[PDB]
């Protein structure tokens, strides 16, 4: 199950 | 033994050719189990291993929603990276991310990982403490300041120690017949003259899983590291891997050479030699 | 900032004339990810070729497996033809059934 992506 | 789950994300801009493409793949050990491609006719997270197919629609819908939202965030990140590097809107650029969790033989979290790259170079990495960051350059230090202010590492740590481990254990159980089976290499040595006074000995390992293997040549019991040609381990297409190691030896000295094979599927390391018919 | 592909051309199983098999062209170590790979039989492009989903190594370089079903014979020759931004012209690597 994948995690999350945030903005750089 | 030990096991890992890893996701690999690639986001590629292409000015003049639409919005950036986003590709995601997920692995358990050396087994791919999901894919997503924003260029697909109908992008969805799709199964790539038989043991994930049993997951129900909530799973697939949730992963697809996540990947679509991730693709959008990476399009924003590519725009931000242009500002961080003083770059124009005309060039094509790539952000990559690899992240996931490792379990030790006991099944406990050994360590977590989360690393990103810009244009193929380290950008930022979560440290092994799952609490602090290593930034590769002054742009990534801007990201680090943002992520520290927003306590992003705490969110990553919660995922890596929680969901990541829990789901990896689920996958290992559901796929136990394959994910928890090592297939040892089938090994042999071939011999091919190069001239009247030298020959190539090539030590082959075929049909093995997982991919980690050590193949070494010894001459008179001494490793021939600097004299060995070692090809990259390569996939056969049936889940297994192949590798070979070769040395060029004086003719008549073949019996002074031994090939040594280490692999998780072997009870003990193997020693082989060329066996003339 | 760019890395040229390594190319290996090989079969899924040891080749035996008249026995079905898969021809593989493994391209790895390259960056950026756009790459053009054809499999050739006697110099002509094979139409039915599939490839793996894009992934990458711990050094960020990409890898892909291109593959097609085939039945090797004594006289038929096969090859992998690769183009990439790092190559001024396509690189053709012939299948050696001992490599």
């Amino acid at each position: 199950k994948a995690g999350q992506v945030v903005t750089i | 033994g030990s096991h890992s789950m890893r996701y690999f994300y690639t986001a590629m801009s292409r000015p003049g050719r639409g919005e950036p493409r986003f590709i995601a793949v997920g692995y358990v050990d050396d087994t791919q189990f999901v894919r997503f491609d924003s260029d697909a006719a109908s992008p969805r997270t799709e199964p790539r291993a038989p043991w994930i197919e049993q997951e129900g629609p909530e799973y697939w819908d949730g992963e697809t929603r996540n990947m679509k939202a991730s693709a959008q965030t990476y399009r924003e990140n590519l725009r931000i990276a242009l500002r961080y590097y003083n770059q124009s809107e005309a060039g094509s650029h790539i952000i990559q991310r690899m992240y996931g969790c490792d379990l030790g033989p006991d099944g406990r979290l050994l360590r977590g990982h989360d690393q990103s790259a810009y244009d193929g170079k380290d950008y930022i990495a979560l440290n092994e403490d799952l609490s602090s960051w290593t930034a590769a350059d002054t742009a990534a230090q801007i990201t680090q300041r943002k992520w520290e202010a927003a306590r992003v590492a705490e969110q990553l740590r919660a995922y890596l120690e929680g969901l990541c481990v829990e789901w990896l254990r689920r996958y290992l159980e559901n796929g136990k017949e394959t994910l928890q089976r090592a297939d040892p290499p089938k090994t042999h040595v071939t011999h091919h003259p190069v001239s009247d006074h030298e020959a190539t000995l090539r030590c082959w390992a075929l049909g093995f899983y997982p991919a980690e293997i050590t193949l070494t040549w010894q001459r008179d019991g001494e490793d021939q590291t600097q004299d060995t040609e070692l090809v990259e381990t390569r996939p056969a297409g049936d889940r297994t891997f192949q590798k070979w190691a070769a040395v060029v030896v004086p003719s008549g000295e073949e019996q002074r050479y031994t090939c040594h094979v280490q692999h998780e599927g072997l009870p003990k390391p193997l020693t082989l030699r060329w066996e003339p018919s | 900032i760019q890395r040229t592909p390594k190319i290996q051309v090989y079969s899924r199983h040891p080749a035996e004339n008249g026995k079905s098999n898969f021809l593989n062209c493994y391209v790895s170590g390259f960056h950026p990810s756009d790459i053009e790979v054809d499999l050739l039989k006697n110099g002509e492009r094979i139409e039915k070729v599939e490839h793996s989903d894009l992934s990458f190594s711990k050094d960020w370089s990409f890898y892909l497996l291109y593959y097609t079903e085939f039945t090797p014979t004594e006289k038929d020759e096969y090859a992998c033809r690769v183009n990439h931004v790092t190559l001024s012209q396509p690189k053709i690597v012939k299948w050696d059934r001992d490599m």
